[PDB]
């Protein structure tokens, strides 16, 4: 189903021609698609398939943090004040008050711009820094892509047979989270409304309210 | 999944006495023969064929009652009668029926001419459909193939198996839809859409309980 | 003939004879050297951008006739082309040739689904085969695609091949031009030549564009 | 209306041969058959034209 | 590349239903055949001779002619003469020729009446009389009256006619190249000439239809083809 000769493909039907010989099924997710041809050299695609994997744990962390402060405040807490709109959410450390987590002045409640600026460089300096080197105080499994010695507390990858499966599923869902991402974007610049106000819009009218109602807001005047 | 014996039943878990005929062999499958109506193999396979063509026929019924009043009700044309309970009266209307309000299409004004036309071309196809005509010849007397399948989407035998399960299971639901259908117009009087429309509206007070219900008595 | 082998011409003319790619031989058409990032030194890479390019390209003069004609058009009120898509959204919607009567389509939502439907049968076919051809090379399938039988005589499709990635390329360019030209000059191509071919001096990117860009 | 549809009549009763069971009933190798006909005819026309 | 993925490759031969067999006189040669025939107008016609009836005043008995034989006469046989040159009315090749010419003029008549339409915005219907009275093209007047052209139109098609029937090959009636193939498209006996005599009866029985739509809707909704576009549409 996701490996080997028989595998789900990008083309469905049509995909049986359009499989890029080095592409064979030993890796997570593939489904044959490299038209242009980037990953031919296997030192490439094997740095290509890394960057894949972190933009999509990146991605799937955006999407969820993208929508975790407007949906909670649409209805809930509604604590977060105009930096719900995730595009318009950077400026809640420029706040008199402060960057309050879940608007809780208690919380955090960080002002200084340049603070986190260098404390963000440092921790995430070091982390990014470890996952080049391929080893750490951590447990690293050996797997820079895939270091579950201590990235794993719960051990739900203790057998092969579920970490593959598990592997595509995770991608599959990470490949969801960057095409998601590329939309909330795009979402923002050409609309500048959240994105679930995106979506109340859509629900209002969908024919009225979809993508083609903004096509004309970018045209060339002369 | 949906075939031999570790398949699933319509009882989920508590579903262990399903009867031995019932075994996982056809489309469909999942032990709810309670009333032992097919316990003649016989009689089973022509409820089979029945069951298939009576799906079918919901299928296009339950879509056929949308769309007129769904069109309608979105602005795109102008039905004489949109909701499908009322759709047959517009032959006797001024202008006939026109398909999609349109005086230049179908343009009938004979009830007597419509009748007379289905019965002729209904009593043609379905005698084609159970021996054979121009079409093709019968070998599975309800999935044909060949020429009722010019895309090739059951091409491939696993497929058409997997796809066989789709059909029947798209088809109970449009049945029992297309029950839901002549119901709720004898009850709400209203056509399907703006039934839901209703219901969607105030779930609260629109539904079948907080309106009818009692009046039925 | 010419345009293959080691004698094929160069993108830098005489400048180009002590600069040209190992890999790059002459044996494709549209073989003018360049190739200076190294893009093409993988030979697998070669082969899917080649395919990309004569893609591209077939595109491009399709696109490029199709900039011009609309806007050449006193039936289709000479549209631009970067303003033709928001007529869907006009009271009588896409009159082809202004004729009313003609598609007169009105739902941007019913030409999408069309489009993509037809479009990802198309799309499939060119690339496992299907009814219009099986086993044919990938970008110069022939048979269905080769009615007039135009390109039988093998010497006579290399030419062709060259002449159809020349005007091809020369298509891809003058669309980026086309793309370009409409965001800074806001008007259509043809409106742009008519522009300079008035007064050439004062109808021109210098003399109005290029001081309000930036 | 007539004119048009004598044009096809002419069309067809010159394409097409007569029936062997009608050539022989109405005689049609003889020319007399013809001037019985025409006679039946001019007649029917002369009462209408009355 | 294969395929057999978003169609379904079965084999047999393309007939005018999904399952028929082509009649005995249509062999499949022919270009366009789909062995549609259910009249057999174009199966081979037997007629029986009847004898010469006895007109003789001159005899005591003058019996009718008898069935003096049954025959069949060999079809698609030109001859030399110019008013019936076909051997029998009821051939294939004659009927062909007749489907060709049928169909040539349909493809000029739909496109000529489309574009006339959108270039005066004159119904095809409505120009016959417009053209009558003030002789006229693309909106310019002519410098002939209408009745020298009534006498032009058919003496030059009267010439274009006799020239066409001078053809005896029967083929070559259908097909005359030469100077009207002078692309040499499909000239030779090449599978390309096959398949673009597949395409030109295609586009011909096309036209056939589509010009018999133009009359019966120009009869009906008293319309052009344009103008019957545009009333479809505002009737919704
Ligand atoms: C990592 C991805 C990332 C992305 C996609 C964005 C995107 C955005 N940030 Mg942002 N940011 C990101 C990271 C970060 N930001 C901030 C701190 C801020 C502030 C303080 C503000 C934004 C703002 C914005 C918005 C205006 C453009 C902008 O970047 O402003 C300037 C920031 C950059 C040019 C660099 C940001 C990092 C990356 C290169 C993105 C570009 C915009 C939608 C503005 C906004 O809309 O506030 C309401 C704004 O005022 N960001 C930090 C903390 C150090 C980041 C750390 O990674
Ligand atoms: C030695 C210290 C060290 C520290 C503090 C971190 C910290 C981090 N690493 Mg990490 N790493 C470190 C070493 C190493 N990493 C990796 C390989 C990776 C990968 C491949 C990834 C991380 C990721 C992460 C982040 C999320 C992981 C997570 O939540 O896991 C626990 C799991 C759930 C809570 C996180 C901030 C992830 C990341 O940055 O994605 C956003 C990620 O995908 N690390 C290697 C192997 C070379 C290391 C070797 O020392
Ligand atoms: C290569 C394909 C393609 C391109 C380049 C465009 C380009 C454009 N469309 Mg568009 N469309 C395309 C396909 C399609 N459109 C539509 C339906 C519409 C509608 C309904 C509308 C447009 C409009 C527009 C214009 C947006 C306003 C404007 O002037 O912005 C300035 C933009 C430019 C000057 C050019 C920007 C393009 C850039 C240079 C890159 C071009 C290449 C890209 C990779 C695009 C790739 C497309 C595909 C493959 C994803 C714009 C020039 C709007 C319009 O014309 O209103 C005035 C509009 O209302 N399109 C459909 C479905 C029927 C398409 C299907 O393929
Ligand atoms: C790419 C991942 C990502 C990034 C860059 C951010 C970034 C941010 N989040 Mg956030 N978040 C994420 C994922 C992410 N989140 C996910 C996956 C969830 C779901 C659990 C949340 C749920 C969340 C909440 C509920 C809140 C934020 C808030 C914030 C903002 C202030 C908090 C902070 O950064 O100080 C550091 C944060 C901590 C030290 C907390 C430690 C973690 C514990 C929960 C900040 C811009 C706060 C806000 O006001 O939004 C503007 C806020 O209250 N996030
Ligand atoms: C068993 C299925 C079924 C049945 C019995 C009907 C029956 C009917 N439909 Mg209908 N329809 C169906 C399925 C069905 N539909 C489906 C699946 C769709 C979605 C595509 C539609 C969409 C539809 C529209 C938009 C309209 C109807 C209309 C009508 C009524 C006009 C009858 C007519 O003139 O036919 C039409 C004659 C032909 C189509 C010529 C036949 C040529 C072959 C079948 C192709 C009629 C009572 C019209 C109506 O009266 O609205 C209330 C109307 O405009 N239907
Ligand atoms: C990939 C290339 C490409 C693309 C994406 C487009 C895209 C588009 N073109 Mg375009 N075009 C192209 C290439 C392309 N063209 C080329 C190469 C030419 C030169 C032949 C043209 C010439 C052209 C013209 C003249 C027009 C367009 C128009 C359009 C727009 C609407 C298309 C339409 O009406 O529906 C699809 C079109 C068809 C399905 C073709 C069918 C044609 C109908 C059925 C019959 C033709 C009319 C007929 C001759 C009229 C009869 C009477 C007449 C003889 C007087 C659309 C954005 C129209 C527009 O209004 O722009 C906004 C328009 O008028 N194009
Ligand atoms: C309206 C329909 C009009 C039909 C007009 C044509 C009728 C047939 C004309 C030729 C008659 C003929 O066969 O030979 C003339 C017929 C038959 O002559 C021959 O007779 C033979 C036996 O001697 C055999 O029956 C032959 O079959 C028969 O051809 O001669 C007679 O039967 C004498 C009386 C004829 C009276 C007229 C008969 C036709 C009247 C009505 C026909 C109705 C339907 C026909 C179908
Ligand atoms: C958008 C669609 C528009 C469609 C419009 C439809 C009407 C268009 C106008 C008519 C076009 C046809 C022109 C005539 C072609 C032809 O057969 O003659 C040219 C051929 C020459 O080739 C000769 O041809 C002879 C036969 S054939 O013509 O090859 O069949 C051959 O035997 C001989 O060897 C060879 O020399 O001559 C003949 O066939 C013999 C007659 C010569 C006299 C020609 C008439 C005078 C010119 C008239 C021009 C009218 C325009
Ligand atoms: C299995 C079992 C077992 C055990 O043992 C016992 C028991 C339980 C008994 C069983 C069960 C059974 C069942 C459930 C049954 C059901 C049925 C149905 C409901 C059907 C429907 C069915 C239904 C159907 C077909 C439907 C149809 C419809 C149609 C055609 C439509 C038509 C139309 C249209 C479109 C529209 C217009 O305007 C109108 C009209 C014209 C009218
Ligand atoms: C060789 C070399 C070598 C080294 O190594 C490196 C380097 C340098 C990088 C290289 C180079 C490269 C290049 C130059 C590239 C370019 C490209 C392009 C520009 C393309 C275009 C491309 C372009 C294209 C396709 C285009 C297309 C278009 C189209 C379809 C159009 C469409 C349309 C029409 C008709 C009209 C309407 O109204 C609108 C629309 C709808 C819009
Ligand atoms: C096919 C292949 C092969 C052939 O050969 C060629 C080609 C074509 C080249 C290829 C393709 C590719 C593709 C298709 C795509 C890509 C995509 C993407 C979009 C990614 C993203 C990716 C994306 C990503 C990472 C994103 C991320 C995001 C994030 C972190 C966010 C963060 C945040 C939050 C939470 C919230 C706040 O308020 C703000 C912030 C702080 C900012």
């Amino acid at each position: 189903e996701f490996y080997g000769p028989d595998r789900a493909k990008w083309l469905g039907p049509f995909s049986e021609g359009s499989v890029p010989s080095y592409l064979k099924g030993e890796f997570p997710g593939d489904y044959g698609w490299d038209t242009a041809g980037l990953s031919a050299d296997p030192e490439t695609f094997a740095r290509y398939r890394e960057i894949e994997v972190i933009h999509a744990r990146w991605a799937m962390l955006g999407a969820l943090g993208c929508l975790t402060p407007e949906l909670l405040q649409n209805n809930g807490a509604a604590d977060f004040g105009e930096a719900a709109v995730w595009f318009k959410a950077g400026a809640s450390i420029f706040n008199e008050d402060g960057l309050n987590y879940l608007g809780n002045p208690s919380l955090i409640h960080a002002q200084s711009i340049v603070a986190v600026l260098l404390t963000q460089l440092v921790i995430m300096g070091a982390a990014e820094a470890y996952r080049y080197s391929g080893e750490g105080p951590v447990e690293t499994s050996g797997d820079s892509l895939y270091p579950g010695g201590f990235f794993d507390p719960l051990g739900l990858a203790d057998d092969p047979d579920t970490l593959a499966e598990l592997k595509v599923k995770e991608i599959k869902n990470g490949r969801l989270a960057m095409f998601s991402m590329f939309g909330f974007f795009v979402q923002g610049l050409v609309t500048g409304k959240s994105p679930l106000e995106n979506l109340a819009d859509h629900l209002a009218e969908p024919s009225v309210n979809n993508g083609f109602a903004s096509a004309t807001k970018f045209l060339p005047l002369p | 999944e949906f075939y031999g014996p570790d398949r699933v039943k319509f009882l989920g878990p508590f579903s262990g006495n399903t009867p031995s005929y019932l075994k996982g062999e056809y489309p469909g499958d999942y032990g709810w023969d309670t009333a032992g109506l097919s316990a003649d193999p016989e009689t089973f396979a022509r409820y089979r064929e029945l069951e298939v063509i009576h799906a079918r026929w919901a299928m296009l019924g339950a879509l056929g009652c949308v769309t007129p009043e769904l069109l309608q009700r979105n602005g795109a044309a102008n039905f004489g009668e949109a909701v499908w309970f009322k759709a047959g009266a517009q032959i006797f209307q001024e202008g006939g029926l026109d398909y999609l309000g349109n005086p230049n299409l179908v343009h009938a004004q004979s009830i007597v001419a419509i009748l007379l036309t289905q019965v002729v071309l209904m009593g043609l196809i379905e005698g084609y459909r159970v021996n054979g005509g121009p079409a093709g010849e019968v070998v599975d007397p309800i999935y044909p193939g060949e020429a009722f399948d010019p895309l090739g989407l059951a091409d491939d035998p696993d497929t058409l198996a997997e796809l066989k399960v789709k059909e029947i299971k798209n088809g109970r639901l449009a049945m029992v839809s297309m029950f839901g259908f002549f119901i709720q117009a004898i009850v709400t009087g209203k056509g399907p859409v703006q039934n839901l429309s209703d219901h969607l509206a105030s779930p609260s007070t629109d539904n079948f309980y907080s309106l009818y219900a009692k009046t039925l008595a | 003939s010419q345009w293959y082998g080691p004698d094929r011409p160069k993108f830098l003319g005489p400048y180009s004879t002590n600069f040209v790619p190992s890999y790059l031989t002459g044996e494709f058409p549209g073989d003018y050297g360049w190739d200076t990032s190294g893009l093409s030194a993988d030979p697998a890479t070669f082969a899917r951008y080649r395919e990309i390019e004569v893609i591209h390209a077939r595109w491009a003069m399709l696109g490029a006739l199709g900039c011009v004609v609309p806007e050449l058009l006193d039936g289709t009120n000479h549209i631009a082309w970067f303003k033709a898509g928001a007529e869907i959204f006009g009271d009588d919607g896409i009159q082809y040739l202004g004729i009313p009567g003609l598609i007169n389509a009105k739902s941007i939502v019913a030409t999408l689904i069309v489009q993509v439907v037809l479009m990802s049968y198309v799309e499939g076919y060119r690339v496992n085969g299907g009814p219009a051809g099986t086993g044919l090379d990938a970008v110069y399938p022939g048979g269905n695609f080769d009615p007039l039988g135009l390109a039988d005589d093998p010497d006579t499709l290399a030419e062709l091949k060259v002449k159809e990635i020349k005007n091809g390329r020369l298509a891809m360019l003058s669309m980026f031009g086309f793309f370009i030209q409409a965001i800074v000059t806001g008007e259509g191509p043809i409106k742009n030549l008519n522009d300079h071919l008035a007064d050439a001096s004062a109808n021109n990117f210098y003399a109005l564009y290029a001081k309000n860009l930036a | 209306a007539a004119g048009i549809l004598g044009v096809l009549a002419g069309l067809f009763h010159l394409c097409v041969r007569p029936p062997q069971r009608l050539y022989n009933g109405l005689r049609m190798g003889n020319i007399e058959t013809v001037l019985s006909s025409s006679i039946a005819a001019v007649f029917w026309a002369a009462f209408v034209v009355s | 590349r294969s395929g057999g993925a978003g169609y379904r490759q079965y084999s047999g031969d393309a007939l005018w239903l999904p399952n028929t067999e082509r009649p005995a006189w249509l062999d499949g040669s022919l270009p366009g055949d789909r062995g549609f025939d259910p009249l057999g107008l174009s199966r081979p016609a037997e007629y029986l001779q009847i004898d010469l009836d006895e007109l003789d005043q001159n005899a005591a008995v003058n019996k009718a002619g008898g069935v003096v034989g049954a025959f069949t006469p060999v079809a698609d046989q030109v001859s030399t003469d110019s008013l019936a040159p076909y051997s029998e009315v009821f051939g294939l090749q004659r009927f062909r020729e007749c489907e060709l010419i049928h169909g040539r003029w349909a493809m000029l008549a739909c496109l000529g009446a489309l574009v006339q339409e959108g270039v005066t915005g004159d119904s095809w219907v409505a120009a016959q009389t417009l053209v009558y009275n003030q002789p006229q093209y693309a909106g310019i007047d002519l410098p002939f009256d209408i009745y020298t052209l009534a006498v032009l139109n058919s003496v030059l098609m009267g010439g274009v006619e006799l020239f066409r029937n001078s053809e005896l090959d029967p083929e070559r009636r259908c097909y005359p190249g030469g100077a009207f193939d002078p692309l040499n498209l499909a000239s030779d006996d090449s599978e390309r000439t096959q398949k673009l005599r597949e395409a030109e009866i295609k586009h011909a029985r096309l036209a056939m239809v589509s010009f018999l739509g133009y009359t019966v809707q120009a009869w009906y909704t008293g319309e052009g083809a344009l103008g019957s576009l545009n009333k479809f549409a505002n009737g919704f």
